[PDB]
């Protein structure tokens, strides 16, 4: 397997995912 | 030199990198005074000692977003996306159009940037109707985008050369993504021509009155999408089929890399309605059909992200490193060309992340317009594309040159792509975070020092940010020119054979590279899907137009 | 080896593609959740509401902004906005919290923005044309608008108030 390649992935799904819901929250905040 | 006379694509291919470079040098050093200025620390009292013909913050603005994001970027894949498919093919480009998209560019570009430099054309690299600027910027820059339709000239040219020497191929792989990217282009393109055609120019030399605003944005964002990928392409040219061998490894697939290539060429164009959430009389279900084609366009650089992440784990793998970590500090850490685009990746982790935020339609209101978009694409071009053309020196420049690059310009150049990655992500937190605080974008906000109180903290790192930048730049600077004015020279490194990746042993799935060698096909595939995305609203809008007079407001 | 190592990383990223398609999805899914709701309402009306912008301060529902606001249903009123070089009328503008407001912007010279801090409101106002977009205040008090689109020299200092009374 892949590791290092899936831990890569891992951080950029956690960066997009609070990036997202992050923005997502703001959103209703301000809604 | 006979070998200019061999291949004499690389000199214009030379001349295309070079002044490339210059216009990143004089675009980026409005950068630092920028940073400052969305720290609240006002330098262009300092800027204008300096260069007295710069007028305004905005007049510096507009210099800065043409000669980096538009001048730079382009002649970079004109330089990347015609030689490097030349040189897989080992055929020579034709030279005579070769040197007239050069001549076109540089002749263009004299022309924009006299009334740019002269205070009259103060209206941003996105010229939006109806701010009016000069006729001679609309034409230069008009001329320097359409060099561009020579190089696809050229490059389908050189495969189409290839492709009746060899029938019943598959077309090569650096070939088959620059073959996809200029078509990807060609369609893109036709939005900004149409826009320049149809109205700007006609307007600006004084031949009809006014332009429709929205109109001239939908026709605008049609190419402005696309032409983010346009830059990108070329980078990734490269970190797919070179830095592998730069990191001592192999590409891990040539199918998913052409796939990446062809998910770009169907999805970069039909999109552009993701810059226009915040626009009137664009119907709201078009919207979201533009947020979901956007979301869609993701996937090829979340293909990408894995199928690079693993060709750099094969690499650290095979240069000894072991664990979870260990095949990271395994890798070349000591070579430029290896370290600039890796670390311009890992920036891109949160640029692609902000952008599928930007691509997510209501999601847009909290974000649009405000620092947050700068902070996403300074990431994104500033950073990823940038920085692997800065990478490009340590082994490009060598081989069109004949130039050696001496260890202590290596070890430079390593603390050049350092401090402007470091400096970028120091400056993306800060942008990011005072657009979250609804700082708004493109203004010379250090003129208002009291209107953006809470956002104290975040100036910190837009300060630090363009200093560190400045020091960056400088560094840059005098490494470009010493390895430029260099003394020695030494022919064999313009006769190496380019640092091409090999392709990992193992099959391949040849039904699917058959299938996307469909070049015809596909092509008319992305040509539907833009009429059907674009279609529909533009016959809307171009029968109920209302233009309106232009305004010089500086 | 080679062989393995390849079959491995084509298996895993397969898996990769599937799980990246599934979040997008999912977030696709929210925004279409947010389009149903009375958050969606500063999206911009998608029509073509055609004006013209040399005769929008003299002559039609911009050209007196103290009558700017103007009820247009029991709960509701619609506000009657001109951005314009370098600045928003009427200012303030006046609303009852709990209404729904209906913005109907336009501008006499160059496109501006209309950003109302502390809320969605986020719209481009473009000459010749009307932007309008729907938002209820909760809250009273004063709320700042900053034109977030390079509009000329003035831009800075281009801000506006909305102040919405208890
Ligand atoms: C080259 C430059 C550009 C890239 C690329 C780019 C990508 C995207 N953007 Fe964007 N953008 C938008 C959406 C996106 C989306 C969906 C993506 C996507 O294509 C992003 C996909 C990318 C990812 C999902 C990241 C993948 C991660 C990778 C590939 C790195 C992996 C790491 C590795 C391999 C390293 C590991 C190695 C180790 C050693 C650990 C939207 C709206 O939807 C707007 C309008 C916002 C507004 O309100 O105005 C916007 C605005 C802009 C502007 C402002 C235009 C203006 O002046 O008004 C520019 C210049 C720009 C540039 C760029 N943008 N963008
Ligand atoms: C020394 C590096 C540089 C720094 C410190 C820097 C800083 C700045 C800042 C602070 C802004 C926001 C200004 C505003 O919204 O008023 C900006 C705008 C911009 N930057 Fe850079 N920049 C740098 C290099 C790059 C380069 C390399 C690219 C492209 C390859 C680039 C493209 C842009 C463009 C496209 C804009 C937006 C222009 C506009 O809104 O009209 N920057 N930069
Ligand atoms: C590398 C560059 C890094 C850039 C950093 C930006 C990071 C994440 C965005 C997350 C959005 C942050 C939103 C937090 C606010 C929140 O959670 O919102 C609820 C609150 O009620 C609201 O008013
Ligand atoms: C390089 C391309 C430069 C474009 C310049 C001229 C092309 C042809 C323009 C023809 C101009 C017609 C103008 C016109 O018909 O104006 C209509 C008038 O506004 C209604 O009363
Ligand atoms: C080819 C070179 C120049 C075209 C000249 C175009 C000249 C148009 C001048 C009209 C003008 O400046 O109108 C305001
Ligand atoms: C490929 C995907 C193509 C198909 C994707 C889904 C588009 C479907 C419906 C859009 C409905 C949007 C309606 C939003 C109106 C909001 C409103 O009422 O504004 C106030
Ligand atoms: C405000 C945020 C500013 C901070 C920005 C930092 C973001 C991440 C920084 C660097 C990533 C580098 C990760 C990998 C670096 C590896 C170098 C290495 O492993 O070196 C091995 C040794 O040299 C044998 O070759
Ligand atoms: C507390 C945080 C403080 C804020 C940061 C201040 C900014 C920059 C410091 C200079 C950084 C220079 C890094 C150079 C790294 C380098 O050149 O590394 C070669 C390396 O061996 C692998 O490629
Ligand atoms: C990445 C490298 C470190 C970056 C920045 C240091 C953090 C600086 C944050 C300190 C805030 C300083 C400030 O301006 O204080 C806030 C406000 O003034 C209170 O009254
Ligand atoms: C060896 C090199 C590393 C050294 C790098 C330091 C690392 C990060 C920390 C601070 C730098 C901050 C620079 C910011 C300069 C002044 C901030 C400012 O303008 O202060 C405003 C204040 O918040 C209201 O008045
Ligand atoms: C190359 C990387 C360069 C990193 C440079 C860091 C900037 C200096 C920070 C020390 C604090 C000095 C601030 C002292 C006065 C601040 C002020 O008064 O404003
Ligand atoms: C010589 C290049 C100019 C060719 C003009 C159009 C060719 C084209 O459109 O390319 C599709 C591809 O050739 C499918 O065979
Ligand atoms: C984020 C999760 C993305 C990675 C999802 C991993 C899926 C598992 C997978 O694809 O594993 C097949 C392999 O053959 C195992 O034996
Ligand atoms: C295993 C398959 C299960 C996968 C399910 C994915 C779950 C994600 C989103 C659901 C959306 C919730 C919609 C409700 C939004 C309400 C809200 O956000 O309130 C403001
Ligand atoms: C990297 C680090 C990321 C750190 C991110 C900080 C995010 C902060 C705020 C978003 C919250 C917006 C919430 C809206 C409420 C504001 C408000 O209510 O203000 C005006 C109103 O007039 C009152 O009368
Ligand atoms: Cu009005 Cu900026
Ligand atoms: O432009 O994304
Ligand atoms: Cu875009």
């Amino acid at each position: 397997k892949p590791k290092g390649a899936l831990a890569v992935i891992l951080v950029l799904t956690l960066t997009i995912l609070v990036f997202w819901l992050g923005v997502y929250a703001v959103f209703f905040a301000r809604g | 030199s006979r070998v200019y006379e061999a291949y004499p694509e690389k000199k214009a291919t030379l001349y295309f990198l070079v002044l490339g470079f210059l216009a990143l040098i004089v675009g980026s050093l409005f950068g630092p005074f920028q940073a400052l200025n969305y720290g609240n620390v006002d330098a262009y009292p300092l800027l204008k000692r300096l260069l007295p013909f710069v007028q305004s913050y905005y007049q510096g603005l507009t210099l800065h977003g043409v000669l980096n994001a538009i001048v730079f970027t382009q002649l970079f894949a004109q330089a990347i996306m015609v030689y490097l498919p030349a040189r897989e093919l080992n055929m020579r480009p034709n030279m005579g159009l070769m040197w007239l998209s050069w001549w076109m560019a540089f002749i263009g570009l004299v022309v924009f940037a006299l009334p740019l430099l002269a205070n009259e054309a103060t209206v941003l690299y996105t010229f939006y109707p109806p701010l009016k600027g000069h006729w001679a910027f609309y034409l230069g820059a008009s001329v320097f985008v359409l060099s561009t339709w020579v190089s696809i000239y050229i490059v389908l040219d050189l495969w189409r050369r290839w492709k009746a020497a060899n029938p019943g191929k598959v077309t090569p792989l650096v070939t088959y993504m620059a073959v996809v990217f200029w078509l990807m282009w060609f369609l893109a393109s036709l939005g900004l021509v149409l826009e320049a055609v149809l109205f700007l120019l006609p307007w600006s030399f004084g031949l009809v009155e006014g332009v429709d605003p929205l109109v001239a944005r939908t026709l605008f964002w049609w190419t402005g999408h696309p032409i983010i990928y346009f830059w990108l392409l070329p980078a990734y040219a490269i970190i797919y089929t070179i830095l592998p061998k730069q990191a001592g490894g192999k590409l891990v697939s040539d199918p998913m890399a052409r796939l990446a290539f062809l998910l770009f060429l169907l999805l970069s164009t039909p999109v552009g309605f993701h810059h226009q959430f915040a626009d009137p009389g664009i119907d709201p279900t078009w919207k979201m059909i533009h947020s979901v084609l956007t979301l869609f366009v993701a996937v090829p650089s979340l293909m990408t992200a894995f199928t690079v992440a693993a060709s750099l784990e094969f690499a650290g793998r095979l240069r000894g490193g072991r664990g979870l970590f260990g095949w990271i500090r395994a890798l070349p850490w000591d070579n430029p060309a290896f370290v600039a685009p890796v670390l311009g990746l890992l920036g891109f982790i949160p640029g692609g992340a902000g952008g599928i935020v930007n691509a997510s339609f209501t999601l847009d209101y909290v974000v649009h317009n405000t620092a947050w978009v700068p902070g996403h694409f300074h990431l994104q071009v500033a950073s990823l594309v940038t920085l692997t053309a800065m990478g490009s020196l340590y082994w490009l420049l060598p081989n069109l040159t004949g130039k050696p690059i001496s260890d202590a310009q290596r070890r430079l150049g390593l603390a050049v792509v350092w401090l402007w990655f470091l400096g970028m992500m120091i400056m993306a937190v800060g942008l990011h975070w005072a657009g979250l605080l609804n700082v708004p974008r493109r203004a010379y906000i250090a003129q208002v020092p009291d209107a953006y109180p809470h956002a104290a903290v975040p100036m910190v790192f837009n300060v630090l940010a363009g200093i560190v930048l400045l020091v960056a730049l400088l560094l840059f600077i005098y490494g470009l020119f010493s390895v430029l004015l260099s003394r020695e020279r030494k022919p064999e490194l313009a006769e190496a054979p380019l640092p091409f990746a090999e392709v990992i042993s193992g099959p391949e799935d040849r039904r699917l590279v058959l299938a996307m060698d469909r070049i015809g096909f596909w092509f008319a595939v992305a040509a539907i899907l833009v009429v059907l995305a674009y279609g529909p609203t533009l016959v809307q809008l171009f029968g109920h137009l209302n233009p309106v007079p232009g305004w010089r407001l500086w | 080896d080679e062989h393995k190592a390849h079959k491995a990383i084509l298996a895993y990223e397969k898996g990769w593609l599937a799980f990246s398609l599934a979040m997008l999805f999912v977030f696709i899914a929210l925004i279409a959740y947010t389009l149903a709701t009375h958050t969606a309402g500063v999206i911009p009306a998608g029509k073509l509401e055609r004006v013209d912008p040399t005769t929008v301060r003299q002559e039609g529902p911009w050209a007196d902004p103290a009558q700017a606001v103007v009820q247009t249903g029991p709960n509701q009123y619609t506000v009657y906005v001109l951005a314009f070089a370098f600045g928003y009328q009427p200012n303030p503008i006046e609303v009852p919290q709990g209404a729904e407001i209906v913005f109907k912007i336009t501008s006499p010279d160059v496109i501006h923005g209309f950003h109302v801090e502390g809320t969605n409101i986020n719209v481009e106002v473009l000459p010749g044309e009307v932007s309008t977009v729907r938002y209820t205040f909760k809250r009273p008090g004063e709320y700042r608008i900053i034109c977030n689109q390079y509009c000329g020299l003035g831009h800075q200092n281009m801000f506006g108030t909305i102040v919405v009374k208890e």
